[PDB]
């Protein structure tokens, strides 16, 4: 955690706020893609949402309506 | 008022004046037309994805499946 904050202080929030952001972008970036491939993005994002999907349930949450 | 017009041939010229009057009805009821060929599918698919993006819950995952199961006819 040290080094990598030495290598590049440079950050990004936690506790699942990178996933379920990256999971937007991805999923719109997959309507430009006219190819097999758009499935894949897609599932991308799905695959994304599946990290803060498993903090809220080992928490003792609803996973799906929390994420 | 009355319509008059093979035994088969003349059957079917029935049922091709019952399904022109289906669809000449639904045009009555329904004062539009859409493309066909699986067109509304994909955008009923693509436009109910957006919406589900905005919604919270489990919406999101619901509207989600219904948009992916219109992508079965195309």
């Amino acid at each position: 955690v040290i080094r990598n904050l030495i290598r590049d202080n440079r950050v990004v929030y936690g506790g699942g706020a990178a996933e379920i952001s990256c999971a937007l972008a991805v999923s719109q970036e997959a309507d430009k893609c006219p190819t097999l491939e758009q499935y894949a993005m897609r599932a991308f994002a799905d695959a994304l949402e599946v990290i803060p999907m498993a903090l809220s349930e080992n928490s003792g949450m609803n996973p799906i309506q929390t994420m | 008022v009355t319509i008059v017009v093979n035994k088969l041939v003349i059957e079917e010229a029935e049922r091709s004046i019952h399904d022109a009057l289906c669809v000449i009805r639904c045009l009555v009821k329904k004062r539009a037309l859409i493309a066909g060929g699986g067109a509304p599918e994909i955008e009923l698919a693509l436009r109910l994805t957006e919406y589900s993006r905005t919604l919270s819950g489990m919406e999101s995952y619901c509207v989600r499946a219904f948009a992916d199961a219109m992508e079965v006819i195309p």
